[PDB]
RNA sequence: CGAGCUGGAGAUACGCUUUGACUCGGGGAUGUCCGAAUGGGGAAACCCACCUCGUAAGAGGUAUCCGCAAGGAUGGGAACUCAGGGAACUGAAACAUCUCAGUACCUGAAGGAGAAGAAAGAGAAUUCGAUUCCGUUAGUAGCGGCGAGCGAACCCGGAU
RNA sequence: GAAACGAUGACUGAAUCCGCGCGGACCACCGCGCAAGGCUAAAUACUCCCAGUGACCGAUAGCGCAUAGUACCGUGAGGG
RNA sequence: AACGAUAAAAGAAGUGAGAAUCUUCUUCGCCGUAAGGACAAGGGUUCCUGGGGAAGGGUCGUCCGCCCAGGGAAAGUCGGGACCUAAGGUGAGGCCGAACGGCGCAGCCGAUGGACAGCAGGUCAAGAUUCCUGCACCGAUCAUGUGGAGUGAUGGAGGGACGCAUUACGCUAUCCAAUGCCAAGCUAUGGCUAUGCUGGUUGGUACGCUCAAGGGCGAUCGGGUCAGAAAAUCUACCGGUCACAUGCCUCAGACGUAUCGGGAGCUUCCUCGGAAGCGAAGUUGGAAACGCGACGGUGCCAAGAAAAGCUUCUAAACGUUGAAACAUGAUUGCCCGUACCGCAAACCGACACAGGUGUCCGAGUGUCAAUGCACUAAGGCGCGCGAGAGAACCCUCGUUAAGGAACUUUGCAAUCUCACCCCGUAACUUCGGAAGAAGGGGUCCCCACGCUUCGCGUGGGGCGCAGUGAAUAGGCCCAGGCGACUGUUUACCAAAAUCACAGCACUCUGCCAACACGAACAGUGGACGUAUAGGGUGUGACGCCUGCCCGGUGCCGGAA
């Protein structure tokens, strides 16, 4: 049980819901995780204690860098108590040092991945998800991330050694509707459920279905939505 | 200043008997916080107050006429003296 | 002004008045608190401060936007004026262009009025000589699912 | 529309008085004007307020009121 | 027609023009986890006193929550402000926008949360942690004395700081019992003659070598600057030195002593009923919190506000000749709320309306237990028409010969069953269940003996038609459809086979994500998340499974 900030719930941006369904569930307060990692480059670690913190889904290990500073940090599958841990260039490829990917090894196994060198981890955080390392470019790296796309992250990004933690979301079986509850709100209300008036879907005389909408207009099985951007540039390969 | 505040004596058999034990009780200006109205009492009748308790007073009548009636609204202070009590002759009343 | 007055209040008491009350004109001086509201806060009319002078009482100051400053501005107006924005019912015996109509409404700015105004003009006389307003031209010329229907201007006569 | 002229959001972007704009595509000729700077009384519109008048009303009329935006209704705008 | 719940009433005495209805006495009946009592909201003088008697009151009023007049409401310590922050609101500057305006960091506003000093009694007709009496406490300013030097932000750190379930030990509030104590008298109907009957049986504070569960705590010298903007003697980290039990520190509460208080009643006067004076006893045993000791123990996953006050640090600063802090005087003590109604005749419901309304206290006997059920204390009330009669019919009830579903759309309705203990218990199954299956027996009173008690067990005896003797109080079973399950819904004709659900799938989205709100190159929600995540569609636990057709339409991919 330790330090944080306060994360009070909402569902609705500015005025009303914009984001469907979402709104019971526990108090949670919000934990300040470690994602950049910069700004302690040469200063060693110690896994002072791995942590359950909500608002997550992985495991949180609580570090201790030998300046007195504490802070927390993704906790990757394997890490224990009393490992030490450094971060910057001048650091190996093991479990929990943060170093940019020039000097990761390709086939190299990475997490807390960023896009861009400073603000912070973006990709591979979730509990099992890892980033293997392809093989560099020029001032850019190869990289197979974890929907099985191809990205370009430049170099000069930092990673973490390892797959993040928390073993597997899978004997979580939730089991009575309410473990939803300690959670998100009511989910999936059907449209087919729902009246002319209400969604696309509804209305007719019994059970039924017409053509395959959203909520508005659109369509869903099958329709790229992304747009047509800079970023496609920096990437390899999309499908799955 | 001083002589204004204090608007009248609190008549009633209350404050007669109240009088008897040295406890003057005045209709003071609803606005005249406890310091100004202990000080106006103090200078105006030469007496030190020992202790001042006060609270404010509603109105609302109307006998015939079909003019609903309206408050008059009030605030009643009631002070107790040192040892060497009383005020003026206003007390034997 | 010249004997009354003491508000409607018709009610008793106290009184005031030719050393000119009362009422009528016309200027002053007071003018709590809220309100643009303006020290800060606020569920108007309440709560809480700081500065300066001051014998305590008490008096003055503390909003933002223009500009050295002087000095100006915020808010309020029944309708009328111009501007930004701008419907539908309705009519077309249905309806979509069209109509209703740049009407209703909202919003901004302002005044006792405003707007507009001193020809890169009107129009065919090598006439006129800033603008507005009224008469008339004239339901003309023209517009128009050339349908419903819409509808000028010059000339000339006047207000100025 | 044969649709000129004004105006202008986007893109362009001239001449300087043997110059420039217009005269209902457009060209010639004839004719009327000086843009891209500003100010301006008067006649005109209205009626919160005041006065005068009326083949206007006179208490179910005339303003909603012989005075009330009250009583009363409504959470409120509002209605009365 | 009705006069607003079937919780009653009776008589006597009084008042008055007038009395079923107002007052007083004596009974009666009704509530008593309430129909008693204390708030909050809301209402606004309805409160108390004297008077009234037109309307209001479903009747009558001599009365009232109505009408008139007078009065009553007292705070340094209670609640709010002069303190703090949440959602939200606002917001100089800053980001957008035909106008009006929309956003938005810090800051500010905002309690429903944090913080913080007073307890016991007395008493107006009507106020009381507010007034009076007794004895406290808090801050500030100053006077005196001790101290003899530091004080220690707008900044740092610690602290405030927070769940759900279950539970060990001590306690108190509070409750019971008795041939404990104290007080008052008397009783007789047949008895009792007190070992009967009735009532009362200790609060505040101070001091105390007295008994005491339970709760709380490491101390110090160092090292790196790379951590807290900087500094720190503070805090974080790593290390060295004594950290078992103990050891410190605090004492819920009990006991003793003293003192102020209260205390059953007794007493004197009385203008009819109040006022004043006095004042006994303080036991032994049992029970006992949701309150207190306390931030205790354990277990669990869905992982449980902030900010100020507070404590500790240094920056700046004034300073060491007059410090901070302690102690004893004195002085000081602002504003608003405080009556009354407040599960209701004073609030919302046009109505003195069978509805609604957030919190707290809520006694005794009996009953496994209990805030259930019956009766009942304190207390409150008999519901603002009444009186007769004893028809049809209608409503709410009790019993019912013989029969027992023949009723009917349908056992609709109403019976039957009904608590606790012992015995006993089926198919089927997901191995939990089905189960309170089904069915049987016990149940009161006394005495003896045994034992873990309020009690229970064995034995013998007694009484009635009958012993959870009244009240509360499952009827059960076989088979099928649908939906797995708890759950949700049509406020006011539909509770369901609808919706949701755990689980499955297709699919979209690489992050300024897809998607969604929006004047908007604003802002925001998705998300302080990041593909074991998020959007959308469908199916709907679990088991076995999920086939054929790509022509048309849509979607993805090709391009000569
Ligand atoms: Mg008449
Ligand atoms: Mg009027
Ligand atoms: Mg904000
Ligand atoms: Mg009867
Ligand atoms: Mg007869
Ligand atoms: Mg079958
Ligand atoms: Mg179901």
């Amino acid at each position: 049980l330790t330090e944080a900030l306060p994360k009070t719930g909402g569902r609705n941006n500015r005025g009303r819901i914009t984001s469907r369904f979402i709104g019971g569930g526990h108090k949670r307060l919000y934990r300040i995780i470690d994602f950049k990692r910069r700004d302690k480059s040469g200063v060693n670690a110690k896994v002072a204690a791995i942590e359950y913190d909500p608002n997550r889904s992985a495991r949180i290990a609580l570090l201790h860098y030998a300046d007195g500073e504490k802070r927390y940090i993704l906790a990757p599958e394997g890490l224990t108590v009393g490992a030490t841990v450094n971060a910057g260039p001048e650091a190996e490829p093991k479990l929990g040092n943060a170093l940019p990917l020039r000097f990761v090894p390709v086939g190299a196994v990475v997490h807390a991945l960023e896009l861009v060198p400073g603000k912070g981890a973006q990709l591979a955080r979730s509990a099992g998800t890892s980033v293997q390392v392809q093989g560099k470019e020029s001032d850019y790296v190869i990289v197979r991330l974890p929907s099985g796309e191809l990205r370009r992250v430049h170099s000069e990004c930092y990673a973490t050694i390892g797959a993040v933690g928390n073993a597997e979301h899978k004997n979580i079986v939730l089991g009575k509707a309410g473990r939803s509850r300690w959670l998100g709100r009511k989910p999936h209300q059907r449209g087919s459920a729902m009246n002319p008036v209400d969604h696309p879907h509804g209305g007719g005389e019994g059970r039924t279905g017409a053509g395959r909408v959203p909520v508005t207009p659109w369509g869903k099985p099958t329709k790229g939505l992304k747009t047509r951007r800079k970023r496609k540039t920096s990437d390899r390969f999309i499908v799955t | 200043s001083h002589y204004d505040i204090l608007q009248a004596p609190v008549i009633s058999e209350k404050a007669y008997s109240a009088m008897e034990r040295g406890v003057y009780s005045f209709w003071v200006s609803p606005k005249a916080t406890k310091t100004e109205i202990k000080d106006a009492i103090q200078q105006a009748f030469g007496v030190r107050v020992i202790g001042i308790s006060t609270m404010n007073v509603p109105g609302k009548r109307k006998r015939v006429g079909r003019f609903i009636g309206q408050r008059n609204d009030r605030k009643k202070a009631i002070v107790r003296l040192a040892e060497g009590q009383s005020i003026e002759a206003l007390a034997g009343q």
